[PDB]
């Protein structure tokens, strides 16, 4: 899940 | 300041030969952080101001010939002049620069003729 | 390594 | 110049202005995770005062950033006292980056370079890393646009034998990689090729002068580059000399002294005597 | 942590929300 | 152009103080140390003191505040000031440079003669 974990963490934040 | 002591007060020799004089400190002069001893040797051709020769007791200063060879470690030091050439005549001193600086009592080199 | 990278870059 | 702490810059670019007057970052610099940023926030932005990083430099997922040539033009040494994994420079998933442009980077002491997953990135095979890093065997530069054999790389510049052919070496269209004659070693040289002083590191404003280095090779103290910190000064952060007082003040609200070095921790076999901060060996077993 | 929490182990939302900047 | 030259008054009557100016050129006083060494004719070379880049000072403990070493770095001058002298202080006085971190004592003055 390497690169996606980065993608996924961002959508979560907007922060 | 610590206390430095040399031997002899003077020595004599002629052309061609190797020469070794001594010095001592009341405290050890080897720096842990770089493994160098904090001691110097200076040559003073007489009547003129002295000249830097060898630092960290083994590092040869620019403009010094390879005949000059520093030695010793800890509290006890010696300086060596390998193969004497004419104007090598001078009084030599030991300086600690570990804490403060103090010089040795010094030792004279003389040369043999008539 | 990317593994290392994440585990270290994260509040 | 100024010495500031290791920083970690994330999200809003605005945090970046903390560095404005800084010359050496004591520690690492990490700039990462900025997803709303745009090319134009960078086309007017710069740090010409940053000359040195003590630990490592790490850029990761900073968008809109296309070259570093305006951001850190005058960064010259990375010392790699502490490394990220085993790297002293990490350029990673730096989408948008085209060219490196650290035309002033002359030496990475210790660490290795890992530049990975940077589509867009060329001007990589135009760098002779062996003129910058001690160990290039452990270099890890993969999966960039450069690996498509299809790079518009253009530079005057000199060539080294890295393959079975010499190769022109440059950072950008308008900056050559500076190469000092073989016998200057790591000490740097003027444009003409006069070696800088031997206690200087990457570059000098004047030749033959230990006060005119652009980055000390050994330790820095009182304006001058020196071989070692003399007592009563102590080795700090393995690049600069300080007195007992400085070291003490930091400890109290966890710095200690040993081997004539000022450090966070006593090494194994030692405990800290409270009267003098000096690490002493243990009476019997060490509780630690 | 994370690489172990959300990769070897497969993660859920909160797990991530907690980690947010 | 590394140079040191000492300016002594030469002649001092007992119970009076000694003020020597070492004028150095070719390097910055903010970044090097300066030492004072004296020699009575055909006798020993004697470490008197030093002043570091940062204003810090070292003295031979023999000198019970008899010695004050200060500096004017903007005008490249080093001041030795020694009080209430006697005839056993009759010597040649040198200042010499000190690259402390890296070297010991490189570059000596020609020396100035002082008699009590
Ligand atoms: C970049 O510049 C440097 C000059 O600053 C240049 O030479 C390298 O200098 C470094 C640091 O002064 C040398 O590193 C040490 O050398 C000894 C040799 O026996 C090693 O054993 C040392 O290992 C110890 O130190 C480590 C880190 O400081 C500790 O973590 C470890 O526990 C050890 O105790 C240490 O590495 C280095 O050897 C030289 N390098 C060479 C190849 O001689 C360097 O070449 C310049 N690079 C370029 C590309 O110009
Ligand atoms: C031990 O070393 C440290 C760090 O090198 C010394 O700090 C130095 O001392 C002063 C006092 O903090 C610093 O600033 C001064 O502050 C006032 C501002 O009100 C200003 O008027 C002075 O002109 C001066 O700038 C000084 O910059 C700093 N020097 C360095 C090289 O870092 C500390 O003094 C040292 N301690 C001893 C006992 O020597
Ligand atoms: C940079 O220098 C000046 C000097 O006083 C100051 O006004 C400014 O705020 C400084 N910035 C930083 C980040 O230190
Ligand atoms: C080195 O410093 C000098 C003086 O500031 C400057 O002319 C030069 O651009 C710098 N960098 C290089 C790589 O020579």
């Amino acid at each position: 899940c390497g690169s996606h974990l980065v993608e996924a963490l961002y959508l979560v934040c907007g922060e | 300041d610590i206390v430095m002591s040399q031997s002899p007060s003077s020595l004599v020799v002629s052309v061609g030969e190797k020469v070794t004089m001594s010095c001592k400190s009341s405290q050890s002069l080897l720096y842990s952080s770089n493994q160098k001893n904090f001691l110097a040797w200076y040559q003073q051709k007489p009547g003129q101001s002295p000249k830097l020769l060898i630092y960290w007791a083994s590092t040869r200063e620019s403009g010094v010939p390879d005949r000059f060879t520093g030695s010793g470690s800890g509290t006890d030091f010696t300086l060596t002049i390998s193969s004497v050439k004419a104007e090598d005549l001078a009084v030599y001193y030991c300086q600690q620069y570990f804490r403060y600086r103090t010089f040795g009592g010094g030792t004279k080199l003389e040369i043999k003729r008539a | 390594f990317e593994d290392y990278l994440h585990n270290v870059v994260f509040v | 110049g100024e010495v500031c702490p290791g920083m970690d810059i994330r999200n809003n670019l605005t945090r970046l202005h903390e560095l404005e007057n800084c010359s050496v970052i004591e520690g690492h610099l990490q700039i990462l995770l900025m997803f709303k940023t745009r090319p134009e926030d960078f086309r007017d932005l710069s740090f010409p005062k940053l000359i040195m990083i003590t630990d490592y430099l790490l850029l990761f997922r900073v968008y809109g950033l296309e070259s570093l040539k305006d951001l850190f033009p005058n960064l010259t040494v990375i010392r790699g006292s502490r490394l990220f994994f085993n790297y002293a420079l990490v350029i990673f998933e730096m989408v948008h980056l085209k060219e490196l442009g650290l035309y002033n980077l002359m030496n990475i002491t210790r660490g290795s370079v890992r530049i990975e997953k940077n589509n867009e990135l060329c001007y990589l095979a135009t760098i002779d890393w062996s003129r910058i890093l001690d160990s290039v065997e452990d270099n890890h530069i993969v999966l960039n646009k450069d690996d498509n054999e299809e790079c518009g790389d253009i530079c005057n510049c000199p060539a080294t034998v890295i393959n079975g052919q010499f190769v022109e070496r440059c950072w950008t269209h308008s900056h050559c990689q500076k190469v000092c004659p073989t016998i200057c070693k790591s000490h740097g040289c003027t444009a003409e090729g006069l070696c800088c002083h031997s206690e200087c590191l990457g570059n000098c404003s004047q030749p033959d002068d230990p006060t005119k280095c652009v980055a000390c090779r050994n330790f820095y103290l009182d304006g001058r580059c020196v071989e070692t910190c003399p007592p009563p000064y102590y080795h700090f952060q393995d690049w600069r000399c300080v007195n007992f007082s400085f070291c003490q003040d930091l400890h109290h609200k966890q710095y200690v002294i040993h081997n004539n070095k000022c450090i966070p921790e006593c090494p194994s076999g030692y405990t800290m005597n409270s009267s003098n901060l000096l690490c002493t060996p243990c009476l019997g077993p060490c509780p630690k | 942590g994370i690489v172990e929490q959300c990769c070897t182990s497969i993660c859920s939302l909160y797990q991530l929300e907690n980690y947010c900047n | 152009q590394v140079q040191l030259k000492e300016s002594g008054p030469g002649l001092v009557a007992p119970s009076q103080s000694l003020s020597i100016t070492c004028t150095v050129s070719g390097f910055p006083l903010t970044a090097y140390g300066v030492n004072w060494v004296r020699q009575p004719p055909g006798k020993g070379l004697e470490w008197l003191g030093m002043i570091w880049g940062d204003g810090n000072t070292d003295y031979n403990s023999a000198l019970k505040s008899r010695l004050s070493i200060s500096k004017d770095n903007s005008k490249s001058q080093v001041f030795l000031k020694m009080n209430s002298l006697q005839t056993d202080d009759t010597a040649r006085y040198y200042c010499a440079r000190d690259p402390y971190g890296s070297k010991p004592m490189d570059y000596w003055g020609q020396g100035t003669s002082v008699t009590v």
